[PDB]
RNA sequence: AAGGUAAGUAU
RNA sequence: ACUCUGGUUUCUCUUCAGAUCGCAUAAAUCUUUCGCCUUUUACUAAAGAUUUCCGUGGAGAGGAACAACUCUGAGUCUU
């Protein structure tokens, strides 16, 4: 079982190198993904009270 | 510890080793072999990049390579000194 | 020679991403008008 | 002199000023470095060649 | 997408392709979320009734169903296929790729139209059957 | 015909394959003016030199006003001097020279290594 | 780089 | 004219980057405007926003070379 001990090691190092800028990219997102539900809703949030009284 | 710099001859010797896929003595270690494969630009970039000037007939530079001999990058930066570059291209 | 290494910067991360998708154990791979409804 | 060194003088010009002008500032990053996480697992050496 | 029948591991498609002995099975690889994937499986939908008589339906969910990836190059976003008496059959798309549909058709009336000619050719004996329109453009203008 | 260049500016203001070579219609250096065309290249007080053209070709395509300039400004004694520092350049040039000549200025017996790899490259 | 795979029986 | 003052180099790690990170300069994706248009994968060239990549500075931390004396300012600095 020396492959799987080696894949791992890889991936890890890709995630390392992923490292760099992944929480100052995956946070900026965050505020694009709430500004853009601001004005243009989730289709699920826009049946919600109708859904509810059922 | 600290992993100290290996002879020359370690990366020659295990590159002679590494002579073809119809030897059957390594057939076994791929995913540590070509995992690192995907690599090989760097090493096109790092090699390119330390090329040595008209003004130089040898340029050792320090390798990193791969256990397997799989890929080798020169692990160095080309680092000068502006005018001095600039003083020496033009002479 | 610096200008291909201006390019090869470039073209690196293109080159690793097809690379290391192709030789994995795993290999990976008109909707804006049918969409909303 | 003849026109296609000066057509590679204005093109060159072009390339130097839209490099200058669509250019950004670098953004922030954690400064991880490669050539030194091989070294940290046990699967590269390192020499001089 | 959520209306036509829906195939949970590969032992219920070789089923499915293995029971059909006078009908075309038509097989979507893919992913209910996948925009592609849903243009497809609407308009399969719409003419799902339709092609009862010489057709019928599955869908497959490449990620929960990986077993045919590696076979039949399930890598596209969508992919729709044919079989007849357990024989997958090629179209002459016109795309390079005989082997598989692996595009969004917005009109009802073509995949109609390939499933017919599809029909046609596999009773015949045939293997490859020649669609009745050349894809190789879209048609753009 | 450059008169006629001038209005028809003023008219115009007012009313597969791969090219690896740049089309000579792409170049933008094309003027009517005079001014425009011919401009004063900037001597550099007949001391500064353009990068890249080498200095003894730029030397002899140097317009002399400032060597006349020089030369009628400068008095005897500081003459001698400019005089002096010119026949020493000279000296160690024609020197360089003489040095740096083709083979065919040269006899067998004293060819040295590098003449003689020049003559086999021929 | 492609949009240029005849299909079918038989081992 | 005095006592204490504690280095520099280098290898890594973790973060923050305003600043020409960079007196240098690529690529990708997306959104628009175009030029080819014949279908993606490549493109024509401008704009906008992003991502990746080649590099960088500051700070903090952990080892090594360093071996430490002293640089150095603090001062009662002395005739």
């Amino acid at each position: 079982k020396d492959d799987e001990e080696a894949d791992a090691i890889y991936a890890a190092l890709d995630k390392r190198m992923d490292e760099r800028r992944k929480e100052r990219r995956e946070q900026r997102e965050k505020e694009e993904i709430e500004k853009y539900r601001m004005e243009r809703p989730k289709i699920q949030q826009q049946f919600s009270d109708l859904k509810r009284k059922l | 510890a600290q992993k100290e710099d290996m002879p020359p001859e370690h990366v020659r010797k295990i590159i002679r080793d590494h002579g073809d896929m119809t030897n059957r003595k390594f057939r076994h270690d791929k995913r540590v072999y070509l995992g690192a494969l995907k690599y090989m630009p760097h090493a096109v970039l790092k090699l390119l990049e330390n090329m040595p000037m008209p003004w130089e007939q040898i340029r050792d530079v320090p390798v990193l390579y791969h256990i397997t001999g799989a890929i080798s990058f020169v692990n160095e930066i080309p680092w000068v000194i502006e005018p001095v570059y600039i003083s020496q291209w033009g002479s | 020679w610096r200008v291909w290494l201006f390019f090869m910067r470039g073209i690196t991360p293109l080159l690793e991403r097809w690379l290391g998708n192709l030789l994995a154990r795993q290999f990976e791979g008109q909707r804006v008008e049918s969409h909303f409804d | 002199q003849p026109v296609k060194v000066r057509v590679s003088y204005q093109k060159l010009l072009k390339y130097y000023v839209l490099n200058a002008l669509k250019h950004r500032p670098p953004k922030a990053q954690k400064k991880r470095y490669l050539f030194r996480s091989f070294k940290a697992t046990k699967f590269f050496q390192s020499t001089k060649l | 997408s959520y209306m036509l029948p829906h195939l949970h591991n590969g032992w219920q498609v070789d089923q499915a392709i293995l029971s059909e002995e006078d009908r075309v099975v038509v097989i979507r690889f893919g992913h209910d979320w996948d925009p592609t994937c849903m243009k497809m499986d609407e308009v399969l939908y719409s003419i799902a009734e339709k092609v009862k008589n010489f057709a019928v339906i599955y869908l497959v969910d490449i990620t929960e169903v990986p077993d045919f990836n590696k076979m039949y190059e399930l890598y596209d976003p969508c992919t729709v296929m044919f079989f007849f008496r357990n024989k997958h059959i090629m179209i002459d798309l016109g795309t390079g790729n005989n082997n598989k549909i692996n595009w969004a058709m917005e009109d009802k009336q073509e995949m109609v139209d390939i499933i017919e000619t599809v029909y046609r050719g596999a009773r015949k004996g045939r293997g490859l059957v020649v669609s009745p329109k050349d894809y190789s453009t879209k048609y753009r203008y | 015909k450059d008169k006629s260049k001038e209005l028809h500016a003023i008219k115009e203001r007012y009313l597969r394959k791969f090219v690896f070579e740049w089309d000579a219609s792409e170049d933008t250096s094309i003027d009517y003016n005079p001014l425009y065309k011919e401009r004063h290249q900037v001597q550099l007080l007949g001391r500064g030199f353009i990068a890249g053209i080498d200095l003894k070709q730029q030397k002899r395509e140097q317009s002399r006003f400032y060597g006349d300039l020089m030369e009628k400004r400068r008095t005897l004694e500081e003459k001698e001097q400019e005089e002096a520092r010119l026949r020493k350049l000279r000296k160690k040039e024609a020197k360089q020279r003489w040095d740096d000549r083709h083979w065919s200025q040269k006899k067998l017996d004293e060819m040295t290594d590098r003449d003689w790899r020049i003559f086999r490259e021929d």
